[PDB]
């Protein structure tokens, strides 16, 4: 777990610390506490119907570019558990879930 | 398909943990079936999948003394743990994924990558170790 | 002498040593001192 503390309104971007070495296909979850764990977009842009037309990811192109999620016009039940789960080229199977991001207002 | 899982909670250590999951709604025979257990004090830790082929692949951190047999007769999805500790104490999470591929260079040299997104996730079962 | 490891290994494809990360010893600066340095060679200039 991590620390991030945010606010009502501002827009808010959030990254995770695994860097990619390679074309990477990374893809968010949120794990509010309790509730079962809800993908948001996988592919690194390509939400599934349901979640809420706001995140965006950013798009694989010109290696290079941080895996940064955006969850603009947040709302005051965000306190949950983000988590960018790397998919690269490289590095391989990704068995781990990597490092989680507590979302506080 | 909202899967409902069926686990005890209560497991002696060192000793057989069962923990059975349903289906729910459609069949399972083109889906990837994966398995989450996450324990407090950290984030979830994948263990493995089991699909097509009946070749589950496991984490290389649990030692693969863990097996995954998937049902078709009661469509249900059970854990076999043997040989448990008793730090095992962990919230266990049924949940399925489908295999994208992603291409960046010529597919006919190899140049892609399987990469699973769990699609739908269960409430999950709390289960310890006492 | 080169201690060559494969730069994958279990990366991608079946391990295939396309490239070899080797790493050798060498006179920088003053002929006596030594350093470790290390590059990049392809499997066909390298004869194990
Ligand atoms: C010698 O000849 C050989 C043989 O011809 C050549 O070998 C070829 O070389 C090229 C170049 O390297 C390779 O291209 C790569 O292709 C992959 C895969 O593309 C295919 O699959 C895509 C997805 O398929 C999925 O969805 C469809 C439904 O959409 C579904 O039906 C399917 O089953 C599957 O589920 C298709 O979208 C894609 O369509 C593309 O091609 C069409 C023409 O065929 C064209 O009309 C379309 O408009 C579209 O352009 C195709 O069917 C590509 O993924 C890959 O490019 C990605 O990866 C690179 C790596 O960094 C990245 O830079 C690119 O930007 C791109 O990444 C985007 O897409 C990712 C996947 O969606 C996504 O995860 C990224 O985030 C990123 O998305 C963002 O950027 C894109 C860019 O515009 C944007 O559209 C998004 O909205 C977003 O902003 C490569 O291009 C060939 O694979 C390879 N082999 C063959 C057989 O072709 C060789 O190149 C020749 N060499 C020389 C020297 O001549
Ligand atoms: C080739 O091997 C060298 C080791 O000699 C690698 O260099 C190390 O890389 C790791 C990870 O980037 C660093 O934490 C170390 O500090 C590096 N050591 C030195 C001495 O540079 C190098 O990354 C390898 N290159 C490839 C392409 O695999
Ligand atoms: C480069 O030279 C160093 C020594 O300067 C080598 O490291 C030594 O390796 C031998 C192997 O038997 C050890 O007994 C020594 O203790 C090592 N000395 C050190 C680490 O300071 C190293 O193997 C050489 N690398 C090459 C030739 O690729």
């Amino acid at each position: 777990v991590r620390p991030l503390s945010v606010a009502l309104g501002e827009t808010a971007r959030i990254s995770c610390g695994r860097q990619a070495l390679g074309s990477r296909a990374v893809q968010w979850y949120q794990h509010r506490p309790g509730q079962a764990p809800i993908l948001l977009i996988y592919n690194n842009q390509d939400r599934p119907s349901g979640i809420p037309e706001r995140f965006s990811g950013t798009p694989d192109i010109n290696f290079g570019t941080r895996a940064t999620l955006t969850i603009s016009g947040v709302e005051a039940g965000d306190e949950a558990d983000y988590y960018c789960h790397m998919w690269d080229s490289r590095s391989g199977f990704s068995w781990s879930f990597g490092g989680a991001t507590r979302l506080t207002v | 398909v909202q899967l409902q899982e069926s686990g005890p909670g209560l497991v002696k250590p060192s000793e057989t943990l069962s923990v059975t999951c349903s289906v729910s709604g459609d069949s399972m025979n083109n889906y990837y079936w994966t398995w989450i257990r996450q324990s407090p004090g950290k984030g979830l830790e994948w263990i493995g999948y089991i699909s097509d082929r009946e070749s589950a692949t496991y984490n290389p951190s649990l030692n693969s003394r863990v097996v995954i047999s998937r049902d078709t007769s009661k469509n249900q999805l059970s854990l076999k743990l043997n040989s448990v500790t008793p730090a095992d104490t962990a919230v266990y999470y049924c949940a399925t994924a489908r295999r994208g591929q992603r291409i960046y260079g010529v597919v006919s040299f190899g140049e892609f990558f399987y990469y699973y997104s769990m699609d739908v996730w269960g409430k999950g079962t709390t289960v310890t170790v006492s | 002498t080169l201690q060559c490891t494969n730069v994958t290994n279990n990366i991608t494809d079946d391990m295939r040593g396309e490239l070899k990360n080797c790493s050798f010893n060498m006179t920088t600066e003053l002929r006596d001192k030594k350093q470790k340095v290390y590059s990049l060679f392809y499997r066909l200039d390298v004869v194990q």
